[PDB]
């Protein structure tokens, strides 16, 4: 009722209470990114075609090989707007560093709330240094989710994932350059195709260059189980 | 087993023993091999994952490779402590899957000279038959190393249903002994021409056959 | 809407003096208070957000505090750049409101004006009107009075004055008063004086000229 | 780092209306939390109204039914229009971003960053005239130094700029706030004190520029007989 | 230190059910899944199945014919394997092990011994393993279908010691025991020399002498 600027009410569901979101946002260069948490179809995409010109199609890869291994991703300071980005291995990230909902991908989108580091649900908006997200993961079906993405305190999308495939590295489904390089073996986040990321309410925030991707009702299987979900593709 | 390992291998301390493991195109040919060491009465311990990686805490001498459809584990500098059961495992995508194990391979540090075993096969006693039962007794003794594999065969065709085998015991008061009993109805004993005990010790098979 | 009142409404201090200014709101505003500084001739620049956080770049000598209905912006070791007006702003309703402001000027030793009188120009005279200018230069403090006496008949109306913002280097003021008559009225009289009373003056100072010479 | 550039100064007869524009740039959004404040000459800051990137508006009650704000996302320009203009509304009109900029403890904080340059809206039944300039001649000069100046009379609207010797002379220069004569025209004076031993040798020239009327004057200032 | 420790060992009647526990400590429990592997005494390793701690997916070894159901408790950091309709070949050590896509089944508990026996005490049946038709022959005794251990054997009341090999016993389908004892004889003595094995099974107070003769 008081302080009318909070309306982060746009289906960030799955969190026992809203006090489970970590909300440490700075916008210190004053660019408008933080306003995107609340105003969703306003992204200025005029710089984007340049940003994603930088990323290179799956066509740069070669059939053959056969011995797919796994490797830890780099986690370069590049924003992970590109599919090919090899996430850093998922870990224990302090809530002191993050702004807005945190999503992991099973592939289906899921939300992680702030916990005790022991693992007990915290309800302090992410203020105390005892508030963290535990994102350690293993690929489903046995594991929990393939990877997670969220937002920096200062307007940078962060990415967290299971080790991409080797042989040359593939963190999504690139079945054309090897028939076992499926998503279920190599998927490390929301990108299930070099052209398709999964849809969730904060995709346009975290992945704002995907503004014009089309949204499809799809079906995927990790070890035979069926996830119905929606994906955005170009 | 879906993955086939030799049941034994053996070497003198300081030697490098290999082990074999072979599969299909839907396990080794396309998925991660693992290796385990089980001492008797111990849970197996992971030795090698993803074909070649030793977890933190495994001596460098344990190496594991793979090619085509078969994988190999090596044990250089063989010490007495290495004597154990070794299992190869793998993901598998065919109907045999999703996880598959190997038969196992007991490895023996040769602390004694290799010795072939003696077997005698007993036919069931007329007394026992007269009581509507039947049991052939195969007695094996005096072998090193202490690992054998007993295949029961009825009239040239194997049986496996109804056969039981003690674990080899190094208390021959020298080497290793073992017994294996095959149970039958009196009908199928007198039926078939001959039943036989087939025992393989270290790539060698002695076999006795009895008949009524 | 939602009233803000700052105190004092204006303030003078020497380089060094510790200065505090307060805002107060008619309802509770939590810590949704912003402070801006405005220097003469420029738009305001923000200083303090969320009651006590300094915007990047803003020197350590500034410091906000408050929560509720009472806030205090305070500078400790006042320095030669902080010379300005300071508005507080509530940001808790979507209808934003401002405090009327607080101007902050520099205390200085008393300094007495220099009076100069300026007769109309022949060039202006050859149009309808004439303008007489008295100039009070580099005085402190600010409060001065100027009286126009024509033929020892002092005037009322017919004069406008304006003052400078305090001076960058010597911290003084300067005033200009302008007695405007028609040319007809101006040729009629002879002895134009401008009488200046100021705290720096033991006794009023008059500057005058006769329309000849 | 968003950037707000505002429209030009405007002169309006009482009763009409003026619409000011605020082009935004260099940011992440197509439209921003744009807010408008005015400041009458030598007054405090009066907040008027605001608009969010959804374009939902909010007005102070002092100006209700008077002012309306619109945006045009096509140009990232937002517009403030104030009707039934009266002289009391002569002021510098400001746009600024009231951006949400820091979140913590469950609460999120806006404030005003990018202030635009402001634009002056002079509202008066006067009409744009250029100033007549007259010297303020130095006479007889104690204190060692002499005062002189020149007088910028009868011009509309504000502002006017004055320098001395084309900027080469700046110390001791004072240029007073213009005053608003009963005629509706403005007038101001600008003076400099110089060492009297330079009267009649050092040449002094006040350069007066009134850009509203595209008027420039350079008057020579000499002492009289 | 990533540890799994299991519930203790229990004895179960055929057709009963059992539920074995397993406590995880030293990693994020929901990060990986949990697998179960049983081992029958003397045999290889049997994969029983897989559960996902996080999303609950299961895969079950198909020869267990929907007998086994696996469940986790995220609070307790504990996994439960339950087996119904126990049969005597369900006798096995049941292991608890962690599973993930890359490290596979990496870390194992100690194991739980599950023995399914409805076995009383029972005295053996003694059968003569007669010598059949180059001068050293072999005969012996079949001590068959007893429990508990042990069962003692001698020949001619200890008069005959050399050439005798009494073999370690076998635990059978039914949970009963059977060993045989065997002497090595010179062919020349047969018909002349008498051979009786003396078995005693003190648990059932059973003594039986059985003369071994050529048929
Ligand atoms: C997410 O938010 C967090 C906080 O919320 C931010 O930390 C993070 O942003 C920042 O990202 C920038 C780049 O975007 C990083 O800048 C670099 O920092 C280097 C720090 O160097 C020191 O420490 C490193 C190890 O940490 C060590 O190896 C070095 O030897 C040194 O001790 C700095 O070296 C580097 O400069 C190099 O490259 C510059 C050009 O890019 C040159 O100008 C420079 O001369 C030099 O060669 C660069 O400044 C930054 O560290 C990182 N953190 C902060 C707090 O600024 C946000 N997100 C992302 C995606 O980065
Ligand atoms: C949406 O995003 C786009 C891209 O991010 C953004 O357009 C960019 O705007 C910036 C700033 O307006 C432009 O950067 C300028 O480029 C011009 C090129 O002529 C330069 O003159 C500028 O130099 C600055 O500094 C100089 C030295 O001080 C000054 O003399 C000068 O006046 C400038 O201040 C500056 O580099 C940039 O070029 C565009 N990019 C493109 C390709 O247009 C757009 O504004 C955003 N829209 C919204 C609504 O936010
Ligand atoms: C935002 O960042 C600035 C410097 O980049 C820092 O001074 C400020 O404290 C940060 N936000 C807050 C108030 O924590
Ligand atoms: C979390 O928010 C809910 C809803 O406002 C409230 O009922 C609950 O008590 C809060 N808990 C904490 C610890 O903030
Ligand atoms: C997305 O589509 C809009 C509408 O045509 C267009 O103006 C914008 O530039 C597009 N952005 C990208 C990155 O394709
Ligand atoms: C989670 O990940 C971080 C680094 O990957 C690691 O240090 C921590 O021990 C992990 N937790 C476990 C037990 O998997």
């Amino acid at each position: 009722p008081g302080a009318k600027q909070n309306i982060q009410l746009i289906n960030t569901n799955g969190s026992w209470h809203l006090n489970r979101t970590a909300l440490n946002c700075n916008d210190s260069l004053n660019t408008g990114w933080l306003a995107g948490l609340f105003y969703h179809h306003k992204f200025n995409s005029s710089g984007c075609p340049e940003r994603m010109a930088s990323c290179r199609p799956l066509t740069d890869f070669d059939q053959g090989w056969g011995p797919i291994s796994h490797a830890n991703g780099s986690g370069p300071d590049q924003r992970p707007y590109c599919w090919h980005y090899p996430p850093r291995p998922c870990g224990i990230v302090p809530a002191k560093t993050v702004c807005g909902p945190v999503y992991c991908f099973t592939p289906s989108p899921v939300v992680v709330g702030t916990t005790d580091r022991a693992g007990a649900p915290a309800y302090n908006w992410g203020e105390n240094d005892t508030d963290v997200f535990v994102l350690n993961n293993t690929r489903p079906p046995l594991g929990n989710w393939f990877g997670c993405t969220w937002m920096n305190s200062t307007g940078f999308t962060k990415a967290c994932g299971a080790p991409p495939c080797a042989i040359l590295y593939c963190p999504t489904d690139c079945f054309r350059k090897h028939p076992e390089a499926t998503y279920s073996r190599c998927g490390s986040g929301p990108w299930i195709t070099p052209r398709c990321l999964v849809d969730y309410p904060y995709r346009l925030w975290h992945y704002p260059c995907t503004i014009n991707y089309t949204v499809f009702k799809i079906r995927m299987y990790v070890g035979g189980v069926e996830h119905r979900l929606e994906a955005a593709c170009n | 087993s879906v993955l086939t390992q030799p049941p034994s291998a053996s070497g003198t301390p300081g030697q490098r023993v290999t082990i074999s493991c072979s599969g299909s195109s839907s396990n080794i040919g396309s998925n991660y091999v693992y290796w385990y060491q089980q001492f008797p009465g111990t849970a197996p311990k992971l030795l090698i994952y993803g074909n070649n990686q030793r977890p933190s805490g495994v001596p460098d001498r344990f190496s594991g490779s793979k090619s085509g459809t078969s994988a190999s584990l090596a044990i250089s500098g063989l010490r007495s402590e290495d004597e154990a059961d070794y299992y190869c495992a793998a993901w598998d995508d065919s109907l045999s899957g999703p996880w598959v194990f190997g038969g196992g391979t007991q490895v023996t540090v040769l602390g004694q000279p290799k010795a072939a075993p003696s077997v005698t096969l007993f036919p069931p006693s007329s007394e026992e038959l007269q009581a509507n039962k039947a049991t052939l007794v195969c007695l094996i003794s005096d072998f090193y190393p202490g690992a054998v594999t007993v295949a029961w065969k009825a009239d040239s065709s194997p049986v496996k249903a109804g056969v039981e085998t003690t674990t080899p015991s190094k208390q021959s008061n020298n080497k290793y002994a073992a017994s294996s009993y095959l149970s039958l109805t009196p009908e199928q004993w007198k039926s078939h021409r001959s039943y036989s005990c087939q025992v393989t010790h270290e790539g060698s098979t002695v076999e006795k056959t009895v008949a009524p | 809407d939602i009233q803000m009142t700052q105190s004092p409404s204006s303030l003078s201090a020497s380089v060094g003096d510790r200065v505090t200014i307060t805002c107060r709101a008619g309802q509770n505003i939590n810590n949704y208070l912003n402070w801006y500084q405005q220097k003469p001739g420029k738009a305001p620049k923000v200083l303090i957000y969320a009651a006590s956080n300094l915007q990047s770049g803003v020197p350590s000598r500034f410091s906000g505090s408050g929560s509720g209905t009472d806030f205090t912006l305070t500078i400790s070791s006042l320095q030669p750049e902080d010379f300005a007006t300071y508005y507080c702003q509530q940001s808790h309703s979507t209808v934003r409101t401002f405090g009327q402001g607080t101007k902050v000027e520099i205390k200085r030793t008393v300094a007495a004006p220099s009076v100069f009188i300026f007769p109309p120009s022949d060039e202006q005279l050859k149009s309808g009107t004439a303008s007489v200018v008295c100039l009070l230069n580099n005085f402190y403090p600010r409060e001065a009075k100027v009286q126009w006496k024509v033929d020892n008949a002092l005037q009322s109306g017919n004069s406008q004055e304006s003052v400078t913002e305090q001076d960058s280097k010597d911290s003084t003021y300067s005033l200009s008063s302008t007695l405007t008559l028609s040319k007809a009225d101006y040729e009629k009289h002879k002895v134009y004086a401008c009488e200046v009373t100021h705290q720096g003056l033991s006794s009023p100072v008059t500057k005058s000229f006769n329309r000849g010479e | 780092q968003v950037q707000l550039v505002q429209s030009g100064a405007e002169v309006k007869k009482p009763g009409s209306s003026v619409k000011v524009s605020c082009k935004a740039s260099g940011g992440t959004l197509n439209s921003y939390e744009i807010t408008w404040v005015r400041q009458a000459p030598g007054q405090g800051l009066e907040w008027m109204g605001g608009i969010t990137p959804i374009f939902e508006t909010t007005y102070a009650q002092k100006f209700q039914g008077r002012v309306t704000i619109t945006a045009d996302e096509s140009t990232s320009t937002t517009y403030m229009e104030l009707s039934s203009l009266r002289p009391e509304d002569t002021a510098v009109y400001y746009c600024a971003r009231d951006g949400v900029r820091y979140c913590g403890g469950g609460r999120c904080y806006n404030w005003f960053d990018p202030w635009g340059q402001g634009t002056l809206v002079t509202v008066s039944s006067a009409s744009t005239k250029g100033p007549s300039v007259f010297p303020l001649a130095p006479s007889s000069t104690s204190g060692g130094t002499a005062a002189l100046g020149c007088l910028v009379k009868d011009y509309f609207p504000e502002p006017v700029t004055v320098s001395w010797n084309s900027g080469a002379l700046t110390s001791g220069v004072h240029t007073f706030p213009a005053v608003l004569q009963s005629s509706g025209l403005y007038s101001l004076s600008s003076v400099v004190t110089v060492p009297s031993s330079s009267l009649g040798t050092q040449t002094y020239i006040c350069n007066v520029n009134h850009k509203p009327s595209n008027t420039k004057v350079d008057k020579r200032v000499e002492p009289k007989s």
